[PDB]
RNA sequence: GGGCCACGGAAACCGCGCGCGGUGAUCAAUGAGCCGCGUUCGCUCCCGUGGCCCACAA
RNA sequence: GAGCGCGGUUU
């Protein structure tokens, strides 16, 4: 799996994962998008980066990581880009994707930022 | 699957006692990094979008460059293979522009064809043809994969083909039309598909890394030397003694040859090269390759565009 | 865009897997480039990493 | 006289295309539409200015 | 200046 990929993400997690921007994208707020979620992470706006694993070329978000890291900002990697789209509400994939207010997944994110501690 | 830039030369030895001096000249690899670049090529991946002219405007104010000019234009939409001439190495492009490459294009038909004729129809575009006016040769057409209406295919052809023409006449040919929805230029002379061929990410890190980390691997590994740009072309090989009288704008006459290629004939346009394998001159020959080896006074080779340095080599007349 | 090309024996496809050596294809056009590279600090980061830098 | 090398042989606006910034879309989020700013290398003949040589390779 | 390699108007 790709470099940019820097853990594993065991299936549960990357699962909760997808509920997260499932319901945050309904009754909170989100961002979709490599370009959306880049912007969201250096205005310091995003609580949760949810990047795709299965990005070709990895330029495309290769940047994230290290991005993130700089502004301790959490992340994690859900398998498919196809259904990160999905979940964010369009029928086109998402390389990637900022959580920027949880709305109901209030307390569903603030475990996936504790796995990811540890993961780390 | 094969251009004439393929074609494998006979070495003739004019003179088997004439050795080299290790402390003349720079071979290559025994260049310091600022040198390389002066004298270096890049075998650049150009991206889609930009056109190559904008490429090399990036490139030079990037790296700092002061010249810089590509090879065969690329259009905007197109990817692959575009050779980069840097600096003093900049003039040898003009070695590179007839030569002939090879892409690989995605046609899309404008109504269904069965595969049997498809494959059928453009094997009969190999050899010559001509576009709006003027003729062109295709030196091979090789179907990858049809998926309905998407052709995948390899084409080899001179310098000046233009594939968007070529694939809207084959559209013609089906009858349906077709258009060219993809394309990415695979070869161009002797710059090809390998691991020289560098991205410019790549590129760019990778001088950042040795301007900003004193890590100089990657980046020169980076820039290929100009004798690179002069692979496809007959050499003719000198005696150290003639190389200074050279790159001072004198003629190669016939006592200061060591070593040809066979095949040379007059007005060819041939590489003169030092023993050490450094490039000296582009030039056109005068005599035939058998003409240089039976003779023992005249005039071989005009000197025409001199890239070695006048200092490389002492002035040994 | 939908070339595809075969990481291990260069073959062109428009598959995901290579046909000839049954590789994970990649895309074969390269990245866009911007001559002004916002990000060209953190891709770097990422590099350094990968090439044990 | 000849050869080689260097520099010069125009400039400002518009459109297209592309890049960035902004916004962020009823199958282009690997970025639509709209807005603003950017943006196209060089090569070969000849002519001028200047520099280095005149070297059948010892 | 004349060619080979982005379309339209200005002295
Ligand atoms: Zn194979």
């Amino acid at each position: 799996k790709p470099s940019y990929v820097k853990f594993e993400v065991p299936k549960e997690l990357a699962e909760k994962a997808l509920q997260a921007v499932e319901i945050a994208r309904d009754t909170g707020k989100i961002r979709k998008g490599t370009n959306e979620t880049t912007k969201a992470v250096e205005r310091g706006q995003a609580k949760l980066v949810i990047i795709a694993e299965d990005v070709d070329p990895e330029e495309i978000v290769a940047h994230l990581p290290p991005l993130c890291e700089e502004k301790e900002i959490p992340y994690i990697y859900v398998p498919s880009k196809k259904e990160l789209g999905a979940a964010a509400g369009i029928e086109v994939a998402a390389a990637s994707v900022a959580i920027i207010e949880p709305g109901k997944a209030r307390d569903l994110v603030e475990e996936i930022a504790m796995k990811v501690k540890e993961l780390m | 699957r094969i251009l004439p830039a393929d074609i494998k030369r006979e070495v003739l030895i004019k003179d088997e006692n004439a050795e080299t001096n290790p402390d003349w000249g720079f071979p290559p690899e025994k260049r310091p990094i600022e040198m390389h670049i002066q004298f270096g090529v890049i075998n650049l991946d150009k991206p889609p979008g930009p056109t190559s002219h904008e490429v090399v405007a990036w490139i030079k104010k990037i790296l700092n460059l002061e010249k810089a000019g590509h090879g065969g234009t690329l259009d905007p939409k197109v990817s692959g293979v575009l050779p980069v001439a840097l600096e003093k190495a900049t003039r040898v492009v003009q070695a590179l522009l007839p030569a002939g490459k090879e892409y690989v294009a995605l046609m899309h038909l404008h109504g269904d064809v069965p595969e049997d004729k498809i494959i059928q129809v453009m094997k009969e575009f190999e050899g010559e043809i001509i576009q709006r006016l003027r003729t062109r040769k295709v030196y091979y057409i090789e179907v990858l994969e049809i998926e309905g209406r998407d052709v995948l295919f390899r084409v080899g052809v001179e310098a000046g083909t233009y594939i968007r023409s070529l694939i809207h006449h084959i559209g013609l040919a089906l009858g349906v039309g077709a258009h060219m929805s993809e394309l990415r230029r695979t070869r161009s002379g002797p710059f090809k598909e390998d691991e020289t061929l560098i991205t410019l990410h790549d590129l760019v890190d990778y001088y950042y890394f040795w301007k900003e980390d004193g890590i100089e691997e990657y980046f020169r590994k980076a820039i290929q030397p100009m004798e690179k740009a002069v692979e496809h072309l007959p050499k003719v090989w000198i005696k150290d003694s003639a190389v200074a009288a050279v790159t001072h704008g004198a003629d190669l006459a016939v006592p200061g040859i060591a070593k040809l290629h066979a095949g040379i004939k007059r007005g060819d346009l041939v590489a003169i090269m030092t023993l050490k394998d450094e490039l000296v001159a582009l030039g056109k020959a005068m005599m035939t390759s058998q003409e240089m080896l039976e003779k023992t006074k005249g005039i071989a080779v005009d000197v025409e565009k001199v890239f070695m340095p006048r200092d490389w080599y002492p002035k040994l007349w | 865009f939908r070339i595809r090309k075969c990481p291990k024996c260069g073959r062109y496809t428009l598959k995901e897997v290579c046909p000839v050596c049954g590789e994970k294809t990649k895309v074969a056009h390269p990245p866009r480039f911007s001559p002004e590279d916002p990000y060209g600090e953190y891709r770097r980061r990422w590099k350094r990493e990968v090439l044990g830098i």
